Order: structure tokens, then sequence, then C-alpha cells
RNA sequence: AAGGAACUUUGCAAUCUCACCCCGUAACUUCGGAAGAAGGGGUCCCCACGCUUCGCGUGGGGCGCAGUGAAUAGGCCCAG
RNA sequence: AUUCCUUGUCGGGUAAGUUCCGACCUGCACGAAAGGCGUAACGAUCUGGGCGCUGUCUCAACGAGGGACUCGGUGAAAUU
RNA sequence: GAUGUCGGCUCGUCGCAUCCUGGGGCUGAAGAAGGUCCCAAGGGUUGGGCUGUUCGCCCAUUAAAGCGGCACGCGAGCUGGGUUCAGAACGUCGUGAGACAGUUCGGUCUCUAUCCGCUACGGGCGCAGGAGAAUUGAGGGGAGUUGCUCCUAGUACGAGAGGACCGGAGUGAACGGACCGCUGGUCUCCCUGCUGUCGUACCAACGGCACAUGCAGGGUAGCUAUGUCCGGAACGGAUAACCGCUGAAAGCAUCUAAGCGGGAAGCCAGCCCCAAGAUGAGUUCUCCCACUGUUUAUCAGGUAAGACUCCCGGAAGACCACCGGGUUAAGAGGCCAGGCGUGCACGCAUAGCAAUGUGUUCAGCGGACUGGUGCUCAUCAGUCGAGGUCUUGACCA
């Protein structure tokens, strides 16, 4: 309602993709470890979830994926944005044999 | 997203097997003891702010019993908890912690972990005694 | 329940009332082939002329 | 409001069994008479069924056999027509607003190949 | 006083040093000058500027006339911002820094008419309990032979959305400059491929 | 989604539950009963083996989120 | 199902119980085939509590279908 | 010849004898925290347990959990629990039929708005030519809530214990507005898995039906709240209670009797939204012009600028309206590429007695999304639409 010629989308991704990051081929259902980074007052600590990965969800800078790990027998999942500068490094652990896609069934386990 | 009538299970060895909500609250933890609320409503409690709880389950011997009423803190909403950077966290069961008027537990410790938003709210004890601060 | 009117209304505003109900006169116009009329974007219906021809005479 | 497509005051079983019957005379005989709205239903939908055909493999002759249920009609677009369709892309069908009608009043029109 | 007008392109999410900031792309290709006008002009004080380009065919008589006064080429879209001034033609360089706080005025996405619950924040009714046909329905208008009527202006059904909507202090985040891009943080009313007025902030602090 | 009777005159309404097999089953009792109390577990496809068959037990394999896979299909209890 | 005083007093349950259960006895105004007091089982009866499940609710959302709206056809009503 | 009644629910809006919040006087007011009275109605006033209950008691909070009016507001708005019909039982009265503002169980709340009123949205005409856009703001609506912490400060005060005003900085509830990037919902045929049965001759592959998706699993765009952003202000003018300056009547004293300053969550202005039908109809830029018709026809006609009509669509909308495109054309569809979604197609090969597995296959399939692309349809044209009344007055020839 402006009228104006102009791809919507290539300005979109003109700022989303200097926000914007790439990691190792995780496909669902392999196991990964997440290596973050955590800010505790001035001094920056380094925790490290390691889940069955259930879902990969968007693409550009919200790219995002969600990991799930039973931690002291409470089941807990967690979910990161591909390119959030409080996670360091992801790491391909398992390789899992998926016929899905998204994993939410495995939340009786 | 706790609300009045939710049965939160509890994280501490203070007794107390289930406890189901009663009020929210939205006092801090400051000066002297903790305080007394943003106001009436806040009609939802997650990870970390008050609930006051009445006690509906407890371990036949321990501190606490079945009946007992005391306020509680939060420490696992089912809900989803989004930190400023996008993170999102959640936990399969909703837990909480039982508590005194000055703040730390009648627990000796915690079971299971909790979210480093207790630490934000200056929860120094139950963050301690806590086996994960995720 | 149940609404009525409450008094019989008058020849006066109900021809107000159809002050509208006024057909539109469709805007006509003369179809460069068989000489009919045709409808504005349709087929000029007596020959079947669009361009060439479609439907038939 | 971004959503897209027509209700045609059927279900949603009924809209399919629909435009798979029209796809399959419009296939069956290069034009039909048909309401002007229910025709640009049938525009886009034959078109990519013609997309569909135009390809030779087997799947997208059983593809087309999915919608399209007539062997002879499925053979047609198949073997005959779409291979004629080659050099063009897109616009296999074309529409054409004719007039009224007695009982229910309503503009009606030819779509054809 | 600042001002310039451009389109909504889209809500996007990015970082400032460690903050997932959401942020709705708005630009602003620059504007035209087309009529500066003065107090004893035409009383008030302003200037009415162009976005989006037109091009000459499409274009009125009149309409080329004006946009000829000031050799400019047709803007599909005029506006006026009231107490500006600037020199030559506006961009949003010069116009804004990286943080300013900003009123952003679009128009919103309207909704057509719209139910009591919707529209304004209406209750309900017991969706189950005996509810006769009043599952949606507001319930009542008044009181009763006092004062007889009912109240001027009582909420009830009505079009919602396709207001003028001005959400105010918002934050350039960033400037693309000469992309004549703009990022800003959070929220701006009315749907894609929008359009908006970025004006300074209206207040203080 | 989170919660789970906070609804309300009252869980009114609506979900739960749902078939067949196997384990197991309370106070109370007029010894018939309560009782389908409760609560569990199994259920599909293949190959071999036995058995009274269309059939079925057993053993090993196979697949999907789930196998009365769709439809017909009890919510239960305590106390007046 | 009977209680005027009445939310009687005490106990149980509840975080909190005019309701409910037990006891109490000062029965306004129980009582023995106009039956008295019990009782298994039966109940689309009535009353309270629980477990389970749930948009009943917090607080509503998206979707669907049939109306409502538009067009061509036929075209009522109570009221006045 | 009918004004339907308690209570709930919905919806509100007024009064101030003010529960909170804001300002002040008094204090048996050191401070903190209070008592009480004057000003003050802008906003605000929680969730439950019992009872038909209003009410009241209790649970747990709160700045506060105010009091009342609007036919004890609100049934052509809903409940239908209380009471008021017929059935039945209990007590009590009555010889009886029956009885009781005693109790108890059950017990039909009636689809169509004519007018005023209200929310929205058009059609007409008006606004001294006919048009396209840009607007001043008469005047009118919304909005106005509040805690906690911290600094000032362990400072003034006070043996002490305790503990400020003022000012300044943050953080949050509830409410509101918007938004879909996040987190989630849904996404009625976008993708996949399933069964019983029918059919495409059979296998293999598919399609119906099992909802009005047969079931289950995911689910883009859109729409949404549980999600996100932003808000209530600052400042200024005039006041209330109140505090004072100058100061006579009444040589003194006096805030007052002439005059003057200060003074609130209140009024006016400031903030967001509508707004010249503001008939008092405003202002500005631009455009078309001074046409033709025997007044046997003192008003029409053809046209300019421009506009509709009609087609095609849309993040606009029930209709109307609104925005775009209409071949000088990227308007939509299709088509190509990509995105995203589902998750590894058919076939064939291979392994396996088979069920199945592996490969070929990041494979196949495809509603909305992002662009490109003249393949389709937006073809032809029909309909309107100016000629500018008078009066004075100033200015030019
Ligand atoms: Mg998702
Ligand atoms: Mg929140
Ligand atoms: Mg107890
Ligand atoms: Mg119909
Ligand atoms: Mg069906
Ligand atoms: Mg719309
Ligand atoms: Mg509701
Ligand atoms: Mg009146
Ligand atoms: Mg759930
Ligand atoms: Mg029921
Ligand atoms: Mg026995
Ligand atoms: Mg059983
Ligand atoms: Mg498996
Ligand atoms: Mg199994
Ligand atoms: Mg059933
Ligand atoms: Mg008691
Ligand atoms: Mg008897
Ligand atoms: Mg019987
Ligand atoms: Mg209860
Ligand atoms: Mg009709
Ligand atoms: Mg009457
Ligand atoms: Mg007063
Ligand atoms: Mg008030
Ligand atoms: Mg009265
Ligand atoms: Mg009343
Ligand atoms: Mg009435
Ligand atoms: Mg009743
Ligand atoms: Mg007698
Ligand atoms: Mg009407
Ligand atoms: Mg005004
Ligand atoms: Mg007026
Ligand atoms: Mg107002
Ligand atoms: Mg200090
Ligand atoms: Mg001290
Ligand atoms: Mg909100
Ligand atoms: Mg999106
Ligand atoms: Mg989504
Ligand atoms: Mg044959
Ligand atoms: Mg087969
Ligand atoms: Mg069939
Ligand atoms: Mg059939
Ligand atoms: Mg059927
Ligand atoms: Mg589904
Ligand atoms: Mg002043
Ligand atoms: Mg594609
Ligand atoms: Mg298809
Ligand atoms: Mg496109």
């Amino acid at each position: 309602q402006t009228h104006i010629k102009i791809n919507r989308g290539e300005l979109l991704r003109g700022i989303e993709q200097d926000h914007t990051r790439q990691l190792p081929d995780f496909r669902p259902g392999d196991t990964v470890r997440v290596d973050t980074k955590v800010r505790e007052g001035n001094r920056t600590r380094s925790q490290a979830f390691e889940g069955v990965v259930i879902a990969i969800n968007g693409s550009g800078s919200r790219k995002s994926f969600t990991v799930r790990k039973i931690s002291f027998g409470e089941g807990v999942e967690r979910v990161f944005p591909f390119a959030s500068p409080l996670v360091n490094q992801v790491t391909i652990v398992e390789r899992g044999k998926v016929r899905r896609a998204k994993l939410y069934y495995g939340k009786a386990a | 997203m706790i609300m009045p009538q939710s049965r939160l299970d509890v994280a501490d060895n203070s007794g107390a097997r289930e406890i189901m909500c009663i009020r929210v609250l939205n006092s801090g933890i400051g000066g002297k003891g903790l305080t007394t609320g943003g106001g009436g409503n806040k009609r939802y409690a997650h990870v970390g702010d008050i609930i006051v709880a009445s006690v509906k389950d407890a371990a036949p011997r321990g501190a606490v019993k079945a009946g007992d009423v005391v306020k509680a803190v939060v420490v696992r909403t089912s809900h989803a908890i989004k930190r400023a950077d996008g993170s999102t966290i959640r936990f399969d069961r909703n837990a909480a912690v039982i508590i005194n008027n000055q703040g730390e537990p009648r627990g000796t410790r915690v079971f299971g972990p909790v979210a480093r938003e207790l630490r934000d709210r200056r929860f120094m004890k139950i963050v301690s005694l806590a086996p994960e601060v995720l | 329940k149940h609404p009525v009117p409450k008094k019989k209304t008058s020849k006066s505003k109900r021809d107000m009332r159809r002050s509208h109900h006024a057909l539109t006169a469709p805007n006509l116009t003369e179809c460069p082939q068989c000489h009919g009329k045709k409808l504005s974007h349709h087929i000029c219906p007596n020959c079947g002329y669009y361009d060439g021809r479609q439907v038939l005479a | 409001h971004g959503k897209a497509g027509r209700k045609l005051n059927r279900n949603s079983s009924a809209r399919v069994a629909l435009a798979r019957a029209q796809a399959t005379a419009l296939l069956r005989e290069g034009r039909i008479q048909t309401t002007l709205t229910k025709a640009k239903e049938l525009r886009p939908f034959v078109e990519q069924l013609i997309t569909t055909a135009k390809g030779g493999d087997l799947h997208s002759r059983r593809l087309v056999a999915q919608d399209i249920h007539d062997k002879d009609v499925v053979r047609k677009v198949m073997d005959e027509v779409a291979p004629k369709y080659a050099e063009r892309p897109g616009g296999y069908t074309r529409i054409l607003r004719v007039g009224t009608r007695r009982g229910d009043g309503v503009t009606m029109a030819l779509i054809e190949l | 006083m600042k001002g310039i007008l451009g389109t909504k392109i889209g809500m996007t999410q990015i970082w400032k040093n460690d903050r997932a900031i959401p942020v709705t792309v708005v630009l602003a290709g620059p504007c035209p000058i087309v009529q500066r006008k003065t107090a004893q002009t035409d009383g008030y004080e302003a200037v009415q500027i162009g976005y989006a380009p037109k091009a000459e065919r499409k274009v009125n008589k009149p309409m080329q006339g004006h946009f000829a006064k000031a050799g400019v080429a047709p803007t599909r879209i005029l506006r006026e911002f009231r107490g500006f001034a600037p020199d030559g033609d506006s961009v949003n360089v010069d116009i804004f820094a990286e943080g300013e706080k900003i009123d952003a005025t679009g128009t919103s996405k309207g909704k057509g008419t719209q139910g009591v619950m919707k529209r304004w924040n209406f209750a309900g009714g017991p969706a189950s309990h005996g509810s006769k046909k009043w599952h949606r329905r507001p319930g009542s208008i008044g009181q009763r032979k006092t004062p007889g009527r009912v109240y001027k202006g009582k909420r009830m059904a009505g079009h919602m959305g396709m207001e003028r909507v001005t959400v105010q202090n918002l934050e350039v985040v960033e400037i693309r400059a000469g992309e004549n891009l703009i990022l800003v943080k959070g929220a701006i009313p009315g749907a894609n491929g929008g359009l908006v007025v970025l004006r300074s902030a209206a207040k203080a602090s």
C-alpha cells in the first residue's frame, strides 16, 4: 500500500544475514553437544547441554534448534538460536536413525 | 505461569512431597527479609516469583507436615522461559522449594535443576543447594 | 421477546425507504461484427464474436 | 488476510470431487460452459495438472492418475495434449464471460485450452 | 519537527551485544521537497514531501503541474510534517542517529466488523451454563426508564482496525544509510508493505 | 500453550473411560452377591514349531508416534 | 425430608465448610403396622467428599461446516 | 384489556457523606508509624471456602480491598439457585376436604426491531464554475491507576532501639494499544504414517467412504496470547483547602476590605484519535477553459481538465466503500528459480524363505511466501462531466 517495487525478502536478508551463522549438519535425532557460555556477573562461566535434538525451525537469523536432556531425574529441553553469542560450539556426537522430523513423541521416555 | 490451584512438586528435603498453590504475590527479596507485593493481582507465577501455598502431601516424618500452608519459591515452570538472547528453557515437570520469610529454604538442599533466574533475583542459597543451575 | 412494529408506517417514509431500490441500467455497446449489442468484456451474443468467433451464431 | 482459494459453499471433500470432475472434462473436451467462478476455480488446478502431465515419466502418469480417474482422459492428456504443450510456459487455459440465465440469474462462462 | 516517510518491510530477529532485539525494518527512500509552507503563505508552519515514485503516464494533469512547480518527478504519495525546514531533499541520514527514540505512525491492519470481544475486550457469556444464544453478546445496553436511552459512544460491535495508530518512543537500533534502510526496535502498526511515518518522539522523558 | 473445577446454584455441559483375552480385586453380606469393584499387562506384519479346526499357544524376527491402529465401545471410588 | 431459636455445641474434612459426616439432647413440633429402628442388593432418585479427565473456568484463539450478508426466482407474520 | 420480583452473569455510568492515591490544618505530632478534620471524584478498588443468597464469617493477599443512585440499574440480554402453579413426603394445624412467608425432592423463561437511542458503513444533495491532490482545528472522544527497591543517608530526629521529608534513579503488577521477529496455538487436504472396505481387470501404484479432515503425526502464510514492543508523564497557565507579602477600617495587631505571590492524582493547555454538514461550510498548490444551439426553443448539447462504467486482483471489506493494475502493461494466475513444509517418491537394483532393509534418494510431493517471466485474462469501447448570479468597495487600463 505504498506501491513500490522492491524485493522484501532481499532487504530482509540484507539485514538478517550479518546476524546469521551456520552449524554442523545435524539432522534431528542426532545427539549433540552445545558448548554454551554463561556470564555470572563480570565473569564468564561455561555450561554444556547435551541432548537428543528434536526440532530445527525457521531459517535465516531466526533459525533455531531444540535439544532435550534428562538432567537429574527431571526432564528438560532447551532451544537455541543458531546465532546467539551465548552459544559457542555445537558438535555432533551421534547420528540418530530418525523417521520423522520433529521428535515430540519422545516426551514419553 | 503458575496460578492458584496448581499442584507443583517440591525440590527440597523439608518433607513436603506435594504442595498446591494458593496466592501469588510479587515481592522481591530485599533489605531486611522478603518484601510485600507489587500489588493485589499478578495472576501468574513463573520461576523465581514467590507463591503462597498450602501443603497437599508430605513425608511420614519430616520438618513440615500435611496441611502446613507456607510460602514456596518456584524452580521449574513446565511453561517456557525466554532469556534475553533467544534461548528458551522448559522443564517437563512443575516444581518449587519451600521457604522462610528471609528467603532461604526449609530444606537442607535441592533436587533437580534450577533456572538461572533464581540467581538473577538473589536467591543465593537455593541456587547453592541446586544440583544444576542451567 | 417478539418485537413487532409499533405503528403502521406511512406512504411517505415507506417510499423514502424505496428511495434506492432503483435499478441501474446495463451500460451497453454495439458489437463490431454481427451488430446486435454486447456487454463490455463479454461475448456479443448474436454472432459469437469476441475478436474472431467463439460460441456459435 | 493473506488466505487463498474458494470454499464454493461445498465442504472440502466435495471441493475436490468437483475440480477433479471439472478438470476431467476440460481435458475431455477442449472447452466447457460453467459458472464464471467455478471456472476461475478450475483454471490453475487444470493448469498445474498440465504441468504434472508434461513430463513423460511413469510417475507423472500416476501423479495424474490420482486426480483424473478415467484412463482414456489420463492417456489423452499424457500422450496427446501435454506433449503438444511443450514449448509453452503456462497459460494452457483461457476464460470467456458470456452472460446471464433464467433460474439462478448468474453470469456464465466458457473456459478453454 | 523531525520526520520522514517510508515502507514497512518486515519484522526480524537481530543481536546487539548479547540480546535478541526484535527489529522491524522500515525503508525511507529519499523524500523530495515538493511544498514548503510558511505563515505569510498558508498561515501555518509545515512541509509537504513525498514517498513512492510514479511514472509520468499514470499521473493527473494537475498533480503533474504541482510536482513540476519545484522540479520533482511524481510521487505516488504526498504528506505533511509540521514545523520542519531542511535544504535540498530528505533522507534518514541527517535525520536520525542510531539510538534516538522515535514516534512511528502507521495505519493498522483493519479487521472488518468485529465482535464485542475482539473489539473492546468484553467478558463474554457462560459457554455452557444453560446460556441460550448468549455466548458472544454484550448483555445489557443500559438501565431502564431512566434515562430510557442508550449512552452516546457506548462501545459495541463495529469495524475494528484500519485506524491511524502511533506508537511512542521507539529506538533506532540501526541505520543502513544510502540503502535508506532503517532498523527499529519492536512493533510498528499496520501490515507488511506498509506506509509509515517516522517522526521524532512527541515527548521528552 | 501454562493451569486443571479456580466454573458454578451442582463438573450442567464436554473430555476421560470404551471391545476381546490373561493377572489380580475391598469393607459389607440375606452367602446369591457387591463385581466389569479397584489395578494391571497383552492386542499389528512375518518365519519356524506344536495343538482339535477358519483357528490358537509357544519361539525368534520386522515396522510405525502409537497395532479393539478407521468406526460401533463402561469414567471409578468413599460416605449419607 | 421433622429444628422455631440457628451458621446450636463439639469433632472430621478444607488453606478457609450456613453445606455434609459423628457425637451431643434444651425433641418450638420423633415413636412404634397413619408402623419404630436397622439392613445386603437394587436406583436415568436425592446429598457431601475424592481420583481420574477436561476450554466449566483464568481468557479466550485458530479452524470447519450450516445461517446471517450479495445477486436472480416465489415471498409470509404478529403489530398498526 | 398485565409496569415480570430475589440472587448470580454481562454491561455500564453517576452522586460524594472519600476505602486507596494526591494536597493541607490540628495533634496528647520527636522519628518512623498514627489519630482527627478541611480541599479533592483523575484513575484505581484482588482471588477463593460455606450459603440462592444479597449480607456476613473465615483462607490468602492489598495503596485500597469505599458507600450508594440509576424501576432495591440491567430477563424483547443470559441464567432460573431463592419465592409463586399443578405431583409427592415430612413435621404442625384440621373431625374432614384442606392447611402454613415451616422444610424437602421435581417442575416449558416465547427464532424476524417499525420508531426513538446506539455502534458501524453508504447513497443524496448542499457548500456560487468544473476538477486532482495537500490541510488549519471550531469543537469532540480516548487517556489519567499503583506498589517494591535503591541512592540521597544510617544523614535531620531520637539516650537508645529505630529511623526520615524533600529530591533523584531504577524494576514490576493490572489495564490499554499494536505487532507476528521470538515462544507457542491453530492452520478441514501442504506433506507423511495407519486400518477395515469398495473400485481403477489382476500385482504393484492409487482413489473414494469411514466428519460435516476416517485416525494419528508434523505443519508454511495468515489469525492469534500465555508471546513481544510501547504507554499513563514532564513542563506551563488558572484554582481548592491552605500558606504568606504590602495593609487600613480599629494610632496596635490583622493574608483582605483595594491590590499581590505560593498552592493538588482535580480545571484549562500539553499527549493519542476523529474533525469545515464548523450551512459560520475555512486555507493552499495545481489543472480545463471563455464552446455550440432562428428567446417560432432565456436553457439545454457536444466537449476540455478529470471521473465513472466494466474486467482483474488486494495485507480494504457483509453489501456499498478503500487501495493497486488494466497491453505505453508485471495486476493476479500459470510458468521458472528460490524459501519453507513434510522427511526419503515411483520405478528399478540389491539383501533377505518371508515381514522387511539398503541403494539409487539432503530424495519425491506442494495452500497462501519471495522475486523473475508476456504463456492466460485485464479485449473493444459505452456514460457523465465546466462555461461560472448579483451588490457595494479597493486596485489597473
Ligand atoms: Mg513450531
Ligand atoms: Mg510476562
Ligand atoms: Mg491434616
Ligand atoms: Mg447459498
Ligand atoms: Mg468426508
Ligand atoms: Mg482486511
Ligand atoms: Mg468465555
Ligand atoms: Mg428522556
Ligand atoms: Mg498440555
Ligand atoms: Mg455431565
Ligand atoms: Mg465371594
Ligand atoms: Mg476391569
Ligand atoms: Mg519404534
Ligand atoms: Mg507393542
Ligand atoms: Mg459412550
Ligand atoms: Mg465446624
Ligand atoms: Mg415407612
Ligand atoms: Mg427402576
Ligand atoms: Mg469442593
Ligand atoms: Mg431475493
Ligand atoms: Mg406489555
Ligand atoms: Mg468534599
Ligand atoms: Mg469512580
Ligand atoms: Mg425500594
Ligand atoms: Mg431489580
Ligand atoms: Mg426489560
Ligand atoms: Mg427456581
Ligand atoms: Mg390430626
Ligand atoms: Mg432499523
Ligand atoms: Mg479542540
Ligand atoms: Mg457541532
Ligand atoms: Mg474524555
Ligand atoms: Mg549505603
Ligand atoms: Mg542504628
Ligand atoms: Mg498485554
Ligand atoms: Mg513468519
Ligand atoms: Mg508460527
Ligand atoms: Mg479387461
Ligand atoms: Mg494392491
Ligand atoms: Mg464410494
Ligand atoms: Mg456410502
Ligand atoms: Mg458421509
Ligand atoms: Mg491434523
Ligand atoms: Mg502557580
Ligand atoms: Mg518450488
Ligand atoms: Mg495435489
Ligand atoms: Mg508471485
